[PDB]
């Protein structure tokens, strides 16, 4: 019960920082922009909200066109 | 296409809204056939031919 009172006193003591860790860390904004870096050339490079729209012709269009025609 | 209302359940869904807006705008165009007239054409020359062979 002590333990659990006097760590839920520091859970409250982290909640009261206005935002963030308390300890940023040095290296904590590099390792999450690497995370960051390789989920994005894992998934591949997006816009926020672009959507193209290119309609291409019909490929390999097939015709009677011959002279036995 | 129903992933519009499952983008509204998403907890992303505020600009995704104004996306969805956007998404009804889109047109998708249709292709216009070409070849059928030239299908078409043989065959008044092949009927004319099949009744001179009748004849």
């Amino acid at each position: 019960q002590k333990l659990f009172v006097d760590k839920i006193r520091e859970y409250r003591t982290k909640r009261q920082t206005s935002g963030g860790p308390v300890d940023a860390g040095p290296e904590y904004q590099q390792d999450l922009d690497r995370e960051l870096f390789k989920l994005k050339q894992m998934y591949g490079k997006a816009d926020m909200n672009t959507f193209p729209n290119f309609t291409f012709e019909d490929p390999k269009f097939e015709a009677v066109e011959k002279p036995q025609s | 296409i129903d992933w519009a209302y499952y983008k509204a359940t998403v907890a992303k869904a505020g600009l995704v809204d104004d996306f969805e807006k956007k998404f009804n705008a889109l047109k998708v165009p249709v292709p216009e056939d070409k070849y059928t007239a030239l299908v078409d054409a043989e065959e008044q020359e092949d009927v004319k031919r099949c009744a001179e062979f009748l004849s």
